[PDB]
């Protein structure tokens, strides 16, 4: 089991990819899948243990180049939108 | 008298905003419409087409 | 007043704090 790291997961056929963390939400004993309002997988119970694992999508976002005019300078700054830069 | 009427009017504005659930109807409708459009867009993935 | 499948919600440039300041 790998958690807090983006990984391709296949729990009996979820065949999805994302970042898995410990879940405080309490499933029902018969329930396995998890879903949000928009009907996308949001949590899966571990087929081996009682633990519930959230599924957050692998961090993505646009890359914006922050530059002054090329006449003024040639230095640029890069913005990774909505991304924690522990994982850039 | 004008000052008291002004203060009481603002107080009544505060109370009427607090009471009526649909006071901010326009803003709530804008938010609901945007969220509903996004929800429809995401739900459209489930369609076989 | 009161689903990440390629959707990004860009934050407003003026935060509510500076809108309140204006
Ligand atoms: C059940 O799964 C856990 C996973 O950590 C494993 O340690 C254990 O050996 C398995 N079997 C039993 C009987 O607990
Ligand atoms: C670069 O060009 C812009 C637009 O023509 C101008 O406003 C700016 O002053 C220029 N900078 C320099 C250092 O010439
Ligand atoms: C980025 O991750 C670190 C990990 O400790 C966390 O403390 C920080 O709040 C995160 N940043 C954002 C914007 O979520
Ligand atoms: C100003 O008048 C209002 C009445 O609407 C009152 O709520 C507030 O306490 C007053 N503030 C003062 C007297 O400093």
């Amino acid at each position: 089991l790998v958690k807090n790291k983006c990984v391709n997961f296949n729990f009996n056929g979820l065949t999805g990819t994302g970042v898995l963390t410990e879940s405080n939400k309490k499933f029902l004993p018969f329930q396995q899948f998890g879903r949000d309002i928009a009907d996308t997988t949001d949590a899966v119970r571990d087929p081996q243990t009682l633990e519930i694992l959230d599924i957050t999508p692998c961090s993505f976002g646009g890359v914006s180049v922050i530059t002054p005019g090329t006449n003024t300078s040639n230095q640029v700054a890069v913005l990774y939108q909505d991304v924690n830069c522990t994982e850039v | 008298l004008i000052a008291n009427q002004f203060n009481s009017a603002i107080g009544k504005i505060q109370d009427s905003l607090s009471s009526t659930p649909s006071a901010l109807g326009k803003l709530q409708d804008v938010v609901n419409q945007n969220a509903q459009a996004l929800n429809t867009l995401v739900k459209q993935l489930s369609s076989n087409f | 007043v009161t689903k990440f499948n390629g959707l990004t919600v860009l934050p407003p440039l003026l935060t509510d704090e500076m809108i309140a300041q204006y």
